[PDB]
């Protein structure tokens, strides 16, 4: 088709859009729904009750905010259809639909009533020519420019790893753990609360997002960091008043290498790397030990990559070569995957037609995503 | 100001506004990682003559016929 | 011989360890008079507290010296404690052990400071800090079941299962009796009665004890107060003038079951129960719903436990049984708790000895705190 | 009806009047009723037993002056209707009440029978086409001409804080404290018997509100000008009789900021403004503190402006601008923005018909205010 074939990496956190072909998305705004919990009184105030994106964030301190989907599961689904018809509107690609198809982009191992749904609304409410859905891990490996890797894509939802090999997917070997960026805001929330400063607020809970993003730190040695006394850094908040972040810093992240604190059952970011690989056959192991790929926003803490290297090491054999690989827009990568995929002309059988959709139905795109 | 020069209960020879002094990556940069540039026009070039095979392609869970491996081969 | 003082926002709870009831219980304030710079009459103490300041509220300005389960003002909770020692128990602080209750996800400074004045000032022979939650269970002869135990500061949630409790399943919610009692005035100040100063907010803290209670259905409770006049009670104020407060009673206590009125944006505290209860193990939940405690005086309203069973009921599944466990004495619920565990010889071990803070510190309470 | 519909203020202490065209209210009198001091057996007194605005200012010494409001609140109804009589009487104004339409102007959280009366009172006695309750604040930004903006109405009867973020008025976030002008003339009657010279009457009681308004100045530091020896400035009565105020200047409306001096249980001005914003949401506090407006009769004080900034930077978080926009027609603010609001074509839709108020019933006007 001559228009060109819009991605949207749709993304817990930040759902990033934009055409095929362009080298950065154009278009990435935070993924979330924000209503006006205050009354409106006086005549020409901030005219609808849904704001979406960059007016959102302005208007931040008005509005209630509302995250649609979580860990990676579109749980509102009329507000997810909301900031899909805010990609197409104008203040973002401003262009139809209907004349340009669509490549989105979910979680590895989500239920499939989630794909069924996510199809529904983008060939029936737009009337869009194609949907292919996408795994972020095999799209990650064509941005870096590598058919062989190991794609650990620690996401604001869900942290996953992918072990691909020569263009093969092994799907047996695929690991997911809820546990991702948003827990370590919602786990930092409470410890802020511990040292006594409360963010009770939606509006004020992006403010702990903030904070973590500007200074958390993963301690390469954790028993040891924990006893030392802290040097107290100051954080400005947005009114203007300091808070004395001290052992919360440090202790936040490390959620993500152990999920005992926050008390869910689970492998912790460190193991899920491991067993991704040790899941594969005994000959790949070197090569996928090799070849480690970083994704997602939550892979930018401080010192994720020197902890990660210690952790990993333990775990795996010894004398093995282990090369953890960071393409430097981590946040980015995702998409920039789906732009290339996009711009091949071996996308076009890939694709999912509206007849072929509208024949078999649900089956169709359950067939031809991985 | 002639508006206001009518009324008589009207702040004359007061300063209108009362206001203060106008008040004038770390990870990115690790050693343990390797740091990759990301060139999507080099990138693009390497996969442009790759085809799929969606010829007799079922990715789903249905168990009939043995084993299936999704996109078969190019040309 | 030992010491149980509860340090609730509202009312401090104070007796000896082993007696059914609490020998002392006065309201938790500090009485400052509104001293111009004519000179004063004699018999004039500095600060009145409690019993005295609730005789005398007339001229003191009253200043609550805990705030939502954290003590803003030490000074002031100093002179609480020696008017509960000294006056009130008539006992001295370095012959018996004394036991404090501390909210659950309080800020750590609080345990650690509430311990250092007892240690230092009181020089008390041993010192236990306890969650009011887990006393509350001791009370209804119960190890098994969540507590809702929603005090005046503040309302918290904690499901313990076979003498093990969850820590991460603990929700803590800002809304409690101050709010209601604050809200209480906003809506009287509608209706025409004027209540501003903090005499007064305590003359609105007995209409609410005495009138108000938990309407089943909001909506139809609304309908009946509008058409008929049978709702509407009168209550005599110290003062001769008498008042109608009407609808305005049943309104009050809906906040607790919708924050919204208040404008916190925030979970009801039957949603906050359900919510605390889904986080839990899918296995003990059937225990959790069939032992259900409301403690605390906020639970004293009546029929909240109607109210409660029904919200709790329709969020739930129906095949379960919601059983809500109301004991006479919710007030003293905490406290009679606290004589149970202090009386206990195996709790003759868990005390935290001078000799133990006085080598680790005031951080040894945050170890064997629970 | 299309014809020009009328604005009308509530000022306790000064009602403003006139016609939604005028970009100034034409007529504008002392909100009192006057009535002979000693009772009228005989002929050749005061007849009618009515005196109001400028007639009464011709005759003050020889009559009683009665305020019908107090507190933003009508306590005499009878009177209140006599005034907004002689509104429309040949002496202002001069038109039928049953032609034009009304826009009143109430305090916020004022009483809801104030305000149900005040409708009944306008839809019975005049046979008003259309009436419109609106609150103080939202006008003087209307005046002002920006969306954004706290609102520090300073009024004779009430002060009153409302924080507006572009165009949202957060309810719960509205101050306000009954110390207002009316209180500082009495406070200042105090000090004046403490200078030597009395006021017992309630005609002298306008003479000490003239004193108030000619000369009196906010010290910026109030100890300093307590110890330098004062110049005594001489203010001249009407009788022709000179009195030196001296001391008693500028302690009088200092009361505003402190009123735990004379022992009123009240925040203060400084303190509703600071914390109306500080109860907002997070995100706001930077662009309310940024946009503040002062609006009624006792903001403009000499170094009110001074004093405020002074007294809020202490209180507001370090290195915050602070932008106190005071416009030249303080007094006045209130009305213009009323008149720009009825001149618009949405006040169409805003205002309640008189057959809508026979059908509805009473809620309409309550419904209908915001
Ligand atoms: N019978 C009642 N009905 C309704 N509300 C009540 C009743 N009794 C008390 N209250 C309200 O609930 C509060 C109960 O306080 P309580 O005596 O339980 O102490 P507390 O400070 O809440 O202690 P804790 O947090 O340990 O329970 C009172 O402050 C009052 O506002
Ligand atoms: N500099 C940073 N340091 C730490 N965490 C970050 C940083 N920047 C973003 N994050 C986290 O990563 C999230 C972004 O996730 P993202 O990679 O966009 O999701 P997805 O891969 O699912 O599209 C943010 O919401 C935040 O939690
Ligand atoms: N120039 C002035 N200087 C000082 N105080 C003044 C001045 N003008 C008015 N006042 C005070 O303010 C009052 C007027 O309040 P006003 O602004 O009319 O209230 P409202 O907004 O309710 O109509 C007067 O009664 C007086 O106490």
């Amino acid at each position: 088709i001559a228009n060109q074939p819009v991605v949207i990496d749709n993304g817990s956190g930040v759902i990033k859009a934009g055409f095929a072909g362009d080298q950065i998305p154009k278009y990435c705004f935070p993924n979330y729904v924000g209503r006006p919990k205050h009354v409106r009184v006086m005549a020409g105030a901030l005219e609808g009750d849904i704001f979406i994106g960059p007016k959102a964030e302005e208007h931040r301190g008005l509005l209630s905010i509302r995250y649609p989907m979580e860990h990676g599961i579109v749980k509102d689904w009329n507000d997810m259809e909301r900031i899909w018809q805010y990609v197409y509107s104008k203040d973002q690609l401003q262009t139809f639909s209907e004349e340009h198809p669509v490549l989105l982009t979910e979680a590895p191992l989500n239920p499939r009533k989630n794909r069924e749904r996510a199809a529904e609304v983008f060939f029936e409410t737009f009337n869009v020519p194609a949907l292919f859905i996408s795994m972020q891990a095999v799209l990650s490996l064509y941005a870096t420019g590598r058919t062989t890797g190991v794609v650990l894509d620690s996401g604001d939802g869900v942290t996953h790893a992918v072990p691909i090999y020569e263009g093969f997917a092994m799907p047996h070997s695929i690991m997911r753990i809820d546990i991702a960026g948003r827990d370590v805001s919602r786990f930092l929330r409470l410890y802020l609360r511990k040292e006594g400063y409360d963010f009770h607020s939606s509006s004020e809970f992006e403010i702990v997002k903030a904070i973590k993003e500007r200074a958390c730190y993963l301690s390469i040695n954790p028993q040891k960091d924990e006893t030392l006394e802290t040097e107290k850094a100051q954080y400005y908040l947005p009114d203007g008043s300091t808070i004395e972040i001290g052992p919360s810093r440090f202790r936040a992240p490390e959620l993500l290498f152990r999920p005992d604190l926050i008390g869910e059952e689970s492998e912790g970011i460190h193991e899920v790397l491991v067993f991704a690989i040790q899941k594969s056959d005994m000959d790949l192991r070197r090569t996928l030990f090799s070849n480690i790929v970083l994704s997602g926003g939550s892979t930018l803490f401080k010192g994720f990559g020197d902890r990660l290297l210690s952790e990993v090491k333990k775990l795996a054999p010894k004398d093995v070569k282990i090369r953890i690989s960071a393409p430097q827009e981590r946040l980015y990568s995702t998409w920039i995957g789906g732009s290339i995929l996009a711009s091949l002309d071996t996308f076009k059988k890939m694709w999912v037609s509206k007849k072929e959709y509208e024949e078999d139905g649900a089956r169709s795109i359950h067939r031809k995503t991985f | 100001d002639p508006k206001y020069a009518d009324l008589p209960g009207i702040a004359r020879n007061e300063p209108d506004v009362y206001e203060t002094s106008d008040l004038p990556l770390e990870e990115l940069t690790s050693t343990s990682v390797e740091h990759i540039i990301v060139n999507p026009n080099a990138a693009y070039d390497k996969f442009k003559d790759k085809r799929v095979g969606t010829k007799g392609l079922d990715f789903s869970d249905r168990i009939g016929k043995t084993k299936r491996t999704g996109y078969e081969s190019g040309e | 011989a030992a010491l149980v003082v509860d340090n609730g926002s509202g009312m401090c709870k104070a007796g000896f360890a082993g007696d059914d009831a609490p020998r002392a219980v006065f309201p938790s304030i500090v009485g400052r008079p509104r001293h111009q710079g004519v000179m004063v009459g004699m018999g004039q103490k500095d600060s009145y507290v409690g019993d005295e300041a609730q005789s005398k509220r007339g001229i003191l300005t009253l200043k609550y010296p805990i705030e939502h389960g954290i003590v803003t003002n030490w000074d002031d909770m100093e002179k609480i404690w020696h008017h509960t020692f000294y006056n009130e128990l008539r006992v001295a602080p370095e012959e018996h052990p004394v036991l404090l209750t501390e909210a659950p996800l309080n800020p750590k400074a609080n345990r650690e400071k509430m311990t250092q004045i007892m240690f230092e000032t009181f020089n008390t022979p041993a010192m236990y800090v306890a969650i009011q939650a887990v006393l509350s269970l001791y009370a209804s002869g119960r190890t098994t079941g969540i507590v809702m135990d929603s005090g005046d500061g503040v309302t918290h949630t904690v499901p313990i299962y076979e003498g093990y409790a969850l820590p991460h399943a603990i929700l803590r919610l800002d809304l409690a009796g101050r709010d209601l009692t604050d809200y209480l005035m906003k809506i009287l100040t509608e209706r025409g009665y004027s209540f501003t100063t903090t005499a007064e907010r305590e003359i609105v803290r007995d209409i609410k004890e005495k009138l108000c209670y938990v309407a089943l259905d909001f909506e139809q409770e609304m309908a009946t107060a509008a058409s008929s006049s049978s709702l509407e009670k009168s209550y005599e104020l110290p003062d001769g003038q008498v008042i109608t407060i009407g609808n305005e009673r049943f309104r009050c206590p809906e906040a607790l079951f919708q924050p919204s009125f208040l404008g916190m944006e925030s979970c009801g505290i039957h949603e906050t129960t359900f919510n605390s209860i889904m986080k839990c193990d899918v296995d003990i939940r059937k225990d959790l719903y069939a032992n259900t405690v409301l403690s605390g005086g906020t639970t004293m309203y009546p029929g909240i436990a109607d109210r409660m069973q029904k919200e709790i009921t329709a969020l739930a599944p129906s095949t379960m049984k919601i059983k809500i466990i109301a004991p006479p004495e919710r007030k003293y619920s905490v406290w009679i708790g606290g004589s149970i565990l202090a009386s206990l010889s195996t709790f003759q071990q868990m005390w935290i000895s001078k000799q133990e803070y006085d080598e680790s510190g005031p951080s040894i309470v945050h170890r064997k705190c629970f």
